[PDB]
């Protein structure tokens, strides 16, 4: 959360179906439009921000919003028409050995 | 709403071996469960943050390992002479206040912060029901503007219960108690930081308390300071 | 070689284009038309 | 690991977007369709409809 | 609001299309969930997510969400597949709408159970309890989804697993309170403002996910059903 990726992607065919069948996702909330109508919509380039916390923190990711992590690691003006994609990856992300 | 043994009188600093138990998870996330030692006249002192590494203090209290789904603090061996309260802190989830216990009667008797930092309130004596009444705690050394600071209420036979959290510059959460009544406002970011009650619906008669530190995600913050409190005395 | 530039940011395009844009008295004689359309660079 | 849902890492990616005076290039599926012969159809080829 | 179809038909050996049709503000924005009902037993989760079946749904089932619809499509159906179909949907105005049903006739291990019914005083009510048997209550939300006899279903609240912030309906928010103790496995649902308008079977609905169903628009379900009491107050 405090150093997160900011991958610039562009000059690609953005197909946003087929996300829905690389991972078993747990979220797929976009604020900008829906995802049949993102499919026609052009874009100069996507800027793609990941990052992992909590899942009692996902709900404060949002477009505006106070938290501890929403306004102090990474913060979302009131214009955000991309998505708030997460999933649960506790299959290879956790091991008893000291976090 | 946690679960805690009315009294502990039987078997004085041998088997008492006092806990919280109504937990029924794995206390969320950060396994930091805090113990208060609530006293009656001044301030409360913290005894314990965490399962191990006590701070500097009394070292006949230590070993509060977590067993099965309470953290059971060994006081056996401490003394055979306390009347004070002991309570316990737990279910650490996103935005839950009311993180305290009931009142837990740990006399083993029953018969028989200073000058810190700083300690100064408002001497709300007489306060009329209803109007607008402020509460300042002016620290002439930690800074009152930058530290993670907290406001709790307690009442004659009540336990207490998070009332207001407040973080550096961006978060004005406010308790379920109030719901809305409650306005939080920060005074002078150099001089000092107060409160303010917002036409209290006679429910605010409890005493306050203005810790410098908050109480379910605790930090060392170098030492635990406290400020006494004062009475309400509404006339609703 | 790394001896045209000295440092580097935030590229905010980058063209992965494989194929090069690029006897006694018979020589080469080559011309390139640029534009500056706000389009495309029109090359 | 032998913990419960809720404070387990989760992985959040956002993807933000942004329209400037710049042409776009992530447009989207491009859905084609098939050939037909010889028949009074509408045409679509890149926009020419 | 969602459009299905009251009462369809079929014929066995071929297979059939029930549809579900709704608006962008909670179907283009979420997933629809279809669950399947047998006449006379409590329901169960048939299709979530619209990709993904329980262990225990067959293949026999398959859904589609081409475009603001659901699509649902039954390969090969028979005689055991002649149940009540619902179409559930959670809206972006944090409300959980559901269908109406599907009469697709054709002529050819954690106990739920919850109490707490009983015919009472119009005006007032009494609590409505739930309980279970080791099924980690902390780590499941749960749901109040009531069905009239021989009406359909509709959902009227809703807690998270964590405990924090609850949802209820259009029509029962205000006089209704919902909440949970630190005792083993229950839910306490007080009821205010009768308006003899409830005769229904209150069924205490588990689930899957941790938090409200409005953050998670992917994992939300609806696990195994459980067998409610049946109150009629009848004024």
């Amino acid at each position: 959360v405090y150093a997160w990726n900011r991958k610039r992607i562009s000059n690609c065919v953005a197909d946003y179906s087929v996300l829905y069948n690389l991972a078993p996702f747990f979220t797929f909330k976009c604020y900008g439009v829906s995802p049949t109508k993102l499919n026609d919509l052009c874009f100069t380039n996507v800027y793609a921000d990941s990052f992992v916390i909590r899942g009692d923190e996902v709900r404060q990711i949002a477009p505006g919003q106070t938290g501890n992590i929403a306004d102090y690691n990474y913060k979302l003006p009131d214009d955000f028409t991309g998505c708030v994609i997460a999933w649960n990856s506790n299959k290879l992300d956790s091991k008893v050995s000291g976090n | 709403v946690l679960t805690q043994p009315p009294s502990a009188s039987g078997s004085p600093g041998q088997s008492v071996t006092i806990s919280c138990t109504g937990t029924s998870s794995d206390f969320g996330g950060y396994n930091s469960v805090s113990w208060y030692q609530q006293h009656p006249g001044k301030a409360p002192k913290l005894m314990i943050y965490e399962v191990s590494k006590r701070p500097s203090g009394v070292p006949d209290r230590f070993s509060g390992s977590k067993s099965g789904n309470t953290a059971s603090l060994t006081v056996s061996g401490l003394q055979a002479e306390d009347e004070a309260d002991y309570y316990c802190s737990s279910y650490a989830g996103s935005n839950n206040f009311d993180v305290f216990g009931t009142g837990t009667k740990v006399t083993v008797l029953g018969g028989g912060g200073g000058s810190e930092v700083q300690l100064v309130e408002s001497g709300g004596g007489l306060i009329q029901p209803g109007g607008s009444l402020r509460l300042s705690c002016a620290a002439s050394g930690f800074t009152v503007s930058s530290n993670y600071m907290s406001w709790v209420r307690q009442a004659p036979g009540k336990g207490l219960e998070w009332v207001s959290v407040i973080y550096s510059g961006g978060s004005t959460y406010y308790a379920d108690s109030v719901k809305g009544r409650f306005t939080i406002s920060r005074d002078n970011s150099e001089n000092t930081l107060y409160l303010q009650m917002n036409s209290l619906r006679a429910e605010d008669t409890a005493v306050y308390y203005c810790a410098r530190g908050e109480i379910q995600p605790y930090y060392y913050y170098g030492m635990d300071v406290w400020g006494q409190g004062t009475t309400v005395t509404v006339s609703s | 070689e790394f001896r045209v530039y000295s440092s580097a940011n935030n590229c905010t395009f980058e063209y992965v284009s494989q194929p090069f844009l690029m006897q006694g008295n018979f020589k080469n004689l080559r011309e390139f038309v640029f534009k500056n359309i706000d389009g495309y660079f029109k090359i | 690991p032998t913990y419960g849902v809720g404070h387990q890492p989760y992985r959040v990616v956002v993807l933000s977007f942004e329209l400037l005076h710049a042409p776009a290039t992530v447009c989207g599926p491009k859905k084609s369709t098939n050939l037909v012969k010889n028949k009074c159809v509408n045409f679509n080829f890149n926009g020419l409809k | 609001v969602l459009t299905q179809p009251p009462s369809a038909s079929g014929t066995p050996g071929q297979r059939v299309t029930i549809s579900c049709s709704g608006s962008s503000s909670n179907i283009g924005s979420n997933t629809v969930n279809w669950y399947q009902q047998l006449p006379g037993t409590a329901p169960k989760l048939l299709i979530y997510s619209n990709n993904q079946r329980p262990s225990g749904v067959p293949d026999r089932f398959s859904g589609s969400k081409s475009g603001t619809s659901a699509s649902l499509a039954i390969s090969g159906l028979q005689s055991e597949d002649e149940a009540d179909y619902y179409c559930a949907a959670w809206d972006d105005s944090l409300n959980w709408v559901f269908g109406g049903g599907t009469k697709l006739t054709v002529l050819g291990e954690v106990q739920l159970v919850e109490s707490g019914g009983g015919v009472v005083q119009p005006g007032g009510s009494l609590r409505l309890s739930c309980a279970a048997s080791g099924f980690r209550f902390d780590d499941h939300a749960m749901h109040w989804v009531r069905q009239a006899p021989g009406k359909g279903l509709e959902w009227v609240s809703v807690i998270s697993g964590d405990g924090g912030s609850t949802y209820y309906a259009d029509s029962v928010k205000g006089r209704f309170s919902i909440s949970r103790d630190d005792s083993k496995n229950s839910l306490y649902l007080q009821m205010n403002s009768l308006r003899t308008e409830d005769t229904a079977l209150y069924y205490c609905a588990k689930d899957r996910s941790y938090g409200p169903p409005d953050v998670f628009n992917y994992e939300y379900g609806m696990d195994v059903w459980g067998q409610g009491t049946t109150v009629t107050v009848s004024s």
